[PDB]
C-alpha cells in the first residue's frame, strides 16, 4: 500500500469532454482525503452513500476517478436521479450510486477569447445512457426518415455540439471541471484504504 | 463526551478591544475546524470566523474583516477571537463551534458568552403620560439605562389592568418601555391613576399622574 | 451574494406533521450539504439534520431532511410532532463565493391553544413630550398565539423607513404573546401628516390602528 494519485486527477492539465468522459482506476494505495474535504475551494462537493468523515476508517477494492468538463449550470445533473442533456446523453449516475461528486469553476483555464471549442457534449441519443454507459458515437443523428450517410443538412444532425467558453460568459455558462469518485465493494482483497494502514 | 466553554465576554464601549476564548474538552481538538458563530439578541444566527484544524488558513465574514482575528492553540485545546475596534453591530452572543471538515456540520455548540457594545452610561428615565382615548391609559418610561426598571400603579394599590410591556433597546443604546392599565370608561374622572417608576440602578424614583 | 431564505413562522397541531422550507437565492442549493439546527428559546442550537438528510445519534425518527431537486430548496419535515419540538429552526450550508450561510430561522409553534389575532392599541405623542421637542408613537400589541408578528408603519398611508423600534414577542401569563412597537419622530412631522398607521401582520391577517394629531 502507497499513496493514491489524487494530485493528478484533480491537479491535472487537460480534461476530457463530457461525452468522452475520462476515467482512472485507483488501486494499490492508501489514499489521503485531507486535501479533498479540507479543500473548501470547490463549488459542488457532495457524497452519496458515505460521509467524507468516515472514509479514512474505510478501505475499498477499487476507486474510479471519472473526470470531465461541463458548463457549471449543468453540474446539478451529476448526481443520482437528476436528469437533463448531460445525465441522459452524456453521463448518467446510477440510482444506487455510492461515491462522491466534486466540481470546481475553471473558466480561468478552459475559457479562451472567441470560445474554447475543445469541449463538446452530446445532443441526440436514441438511448438514455445506462448508468455509467458511454456514447462516444460520431454517427450523424438521423433526425428524419431519409438516412444521412454523411454530411449534415435537414434530417441530418452532427450528434455533438460545442461549448463557447468565453471569459465573459455567465456564471452558469462557464466551464467547470468535475471528478466523480466511485467506490467498489467486492469480496476480494482490498488495495485502497484511508489512514487505516494498521491493516495490511 | 464533548463540551466547549467560552469566556472573556462582557461590556465595552465602541472602538474598544475584547478577547473571547473557548475551552475545548472532549475530542481530538487537533482534528476539527473551529468556528465562531454569533447571534444578535432576538435576531438569527450569523457565522463569524473559522480557523483550520492546523491553524494554516483562517476565514471571516466581511463584516469583521480587518478587526476580528481568529486564533487557535491545539496544544492547549483552546480557540480565541481577538475583537479589536469593536462596533455596536457586533453586539451578540458568541458561540464556539466544532466542524470536522469544511462543508457544514457545526456539530456542537457551547453555551456562549455575551458581548455588549454600548457607550451609554447609567441614566434615569423620563416619564410621560398616555391619556386614555372601555379605554386604557398608561405611562411611558423613556430613555433609561440598565435594565431593570420597576413600575407600580397607584403606589402599589392598583393591579387590575396593569400590563407592563418589555422595553426596547433604542438605537441610542438607551432602553424604553411603557405600562398601561385598562380601566372602566366610567372610572376616568374620579380615580387618580398615578404611575410609580423606580430605577434602582440610578435610584431615581419618578411618580407621574395620568389624566384624560 | 448567496442568501438562504426561510419562512417566519409555521404552526401545526400536536400529532400532525409540518414542513419547513429553505430556498436559495442567487446561488444553488443541492450543490452543497444542508444542515438544520434546532434552537429552543434561551438555549444553544443542536443539530437535528446534517448532510441534507442524516439525523445525528439520538435525534428521533420524526425529523427528516429532504433536498428538493426542482425548486432549489431543502425542507425539514417533523412528522408526528411533539410539544417539545417548539423551537427556532435555522438552515445552514456552504458556498464557494459566500462562506457558511444561515437561514433566517423559522419559529415552529406547536399549537397548544387556538390561534388568536392580536389586540393593538396605539397612543399618540403626549402633550408633555411635544412640549419637550420630541415625539414618540406607542403601539402596544397583545394576546396573540402563535408567537410572531410583523410591524409596519405608514406615514399618511405611505412607507415609514427609519425611526421604528420594535420588541421581540414575549410570553404573557396566559401563554399568549405580546410585544410593543415605538415610532420615533419630531414635532413638525407629527402635525404635518393627516394620520399615522400601525400595521401588525399575524398569521396572514393584518390589524391596523391610526391616530390624527390635531385636537
Ligand atoms: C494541488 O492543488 C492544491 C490547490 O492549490 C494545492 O494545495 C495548496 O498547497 C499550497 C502549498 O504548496 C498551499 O499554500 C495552498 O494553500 C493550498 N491550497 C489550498 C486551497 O489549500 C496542493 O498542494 C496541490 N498538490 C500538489 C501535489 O502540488
Amino acid at each position: 500500500t502507497n499513496l493514491c494519485p489524487f494530485g493528478e486527477v484533480f491537479n491535472a492539465t487537460r480534461f476530457a469532454s463530457v461525452y468522452a468522459w475520462n476515467r482512472k482506476r485507483i488501486s494499490n494505495c492508501v489514499a489521503d482525503y485531507s486535501v479533498l474535504y479540507n479543500s473548501a475551494s470547490f463549488s459542488t462537493f457532495k457524497c452519496y452513500g458515505v460521509s467524507p468523515t468516515k472514509l479514512n476508517d474505510l478501505c475499498f477494492t477499487n476507486v474510479y476517478a471519472d473526470s470531465f468538463v461541463i458548463r457549471g449550470d449543468e453540474v446539478r445533473q451529476i448526481a443520482p436521479g437528476q436528469t437533463g442533456k448531460i445525465a441522459d446523453y452524456n453521463y448518467k449516475l446510477p440510482d444506487d450510486f455510492t461515491g462522491c461528486v466534486i466540481a470546481w469553476n475553471s473558466n480561468n483555464l478552459d475559457s479562451k477569447v472567441g470560445g474554447n471549442y475543445n469541449y463538446l457534449y452530446r445532443l441526440f441519443r436514441k438511448s438514455n445512457l445506462k448508468p455509467f454507459e458511454r456514447d462516444i458515437s460520431t454517427e450523424i443523428y438521423q433526425a428524419g426518415s431519409t438516412p444521412c450517410n454523411g454530411v449534415e443538412g435537414f434530417n441530418c444532425y452532427f450528434p455533438l455540439q460545442s461549448y463557447g467558453f468565453q471569459p465573459t460568459n455567465g456564471v452558469g455558462y462557464q466551464p467547470y471541471r468535475v471528478v466523480v469518485l466511485s467506490f467498489e465493494l467486492l469480496h476480494a482483497p482490498a488495495t485502497v484504504c484511508g489512514p487505516k494502514k494498521s491493516t495490511n | 463526551e464533548v463540551q466547549l466553554v467560552e469566556s472573556g465576554g462582557g461590556l465595552v464601549q465602541p472602538g474598544g478591544s475584547l478577547r473571547l476564548s473557548c475551552a475545548a474538552s472532549g475530542f481530538t481538538f487537533s482534528s476539527y475546524w473551529m468556528s465562531w458563530v454569533r447571534q444578535a439578541p432576538g435576531k438569527g444566527l450569523e457565522w463569524v470566523a473559522n480557523i483550520k484544524q492546523d491553524g494554516s488558513e483562517k476565514y471571516y465574514v466581511d463584516s469583521v474583516k480587518g478587526r476580528f482575528t481568529i486564533s487557535r492553540d491545539n496544544a492547549k485545546n483552546s480557540l480565541y477571537l481577538q475583537m479589536n475596534s469593536l462596533r455596536a453591530e457586533d453586539t451578540a452572543v458568541y458561540y464556539c463551534t466544532r466542524a470536522g471538515w469544511v462543508r457544514g456540520a457545526f456539530d456542537i455548540w457551547g453555551q456562549g458568552t455575551m458581548v455588549t457594545v454600548s457607550s451609554a452610561s447609567t441614566k434615569g428615565p423620563s416619564v410621560f403620560p398616555l391619556a386614555p382615548s372601555t379605554a386604557a391609559l398608561g405611562c411611558l418610561v423613556k430613555d433609561y439605562f440598565p435594565e431593570p426598571v420597576t413600575v407600580s400603579w397607584n403606589s402599589g394599590a392598583l393591579t387590575s389592568g396593569v400590563h407592563t410591556f418589555p422595553a426596547v433597546l433604542q438605537s441610542s443604546g438607551l432602553y424604553s418601555l411603557s405600562s398601561v392599565v385598562t380601566v372602566p370608561s366610567s372610572s376616568l374622572g374620579t380615580q387618580t391613576y398615578i404611575c410609580n417608576v423606580n430605577h434602582k440602578p440610578s435610584n431615581t424614583k419618578v411618580d407621574k399622574r395620568v389624566e384624560p | 451574494n448567496f442568501m438562504l431564505t426561510q419562512p417566519h413562522s409555521v404552526s401545526e397541531s400536536p400529532g400532525k406533521t409540518v414542513t419547513i422550507s429553505c430556498t436559495g437565492s442567487s446561488g444553488s442549493i443541492a450543490s452543497n450539504y444542508v444542515q438544520w439546527y434546532q434552537q429552543r428559546p434561551g438555549s444553544a442550537p443542536t443539530t437535528v439534520i446534517y448532510e441534507d438528510n442524516q439525523r445525528p445519534s439520538g435525534v428521533p425518527d420524526r425529523f427528516s431532511g429532504s433536498i428538493d431537486s426542482s425548486s432549489n430548496s431543502a425542507s425539514l419535515t417533523i412528522s408526528g410532532l411533539k410539544t417539545e419540538d417548539e423551537a427556532d429552526y435555522y438552515c445552514q450550508s456552504y458556498d464557494s463565493s459566500n462562506l457558511w450561510v444561515f437561514g433566517g430561522g423559522t419559529k415552529l409553534t406547536v399549537l397548544g391553544q387556538p390561534k388568536a389575532a392580536p389586540s393593538v392599541t396605539l397612543f399618540p405623542p403626549s402633550s408633555e413630550e411635544l412640549q419637550a421637542n420630541k415625539a414618540t408613537l406607542v403601539c402596544l400589541i397583545s394576546d396573540f398565539y402563535p408567537g410572531a408578528v410583523t410591524v409596519a408603519w405608514k406615514a399618511d398611508s405611505s412607507p415609514v423607513k427609519a425611526g421604528v423600534e420594535t420588541t421581540t414577542p414575549s410570553k404573557q401569563s396566559n401563554n399568549k404573546y405580546a410585544a410593543s412597537s415605538y415610532l420615533s419622530l419630531t414635532p413638525e412631522q407629527w402635525k404635518s401628516h393627516r394620520s399615522y398607521s400601525c400595521q401588525v401582520t399575524h398569521e396572514g391577517s393584518t390589524v391596523e390602528k391610526t391616530v390624527a394629531p390635531t385636537e
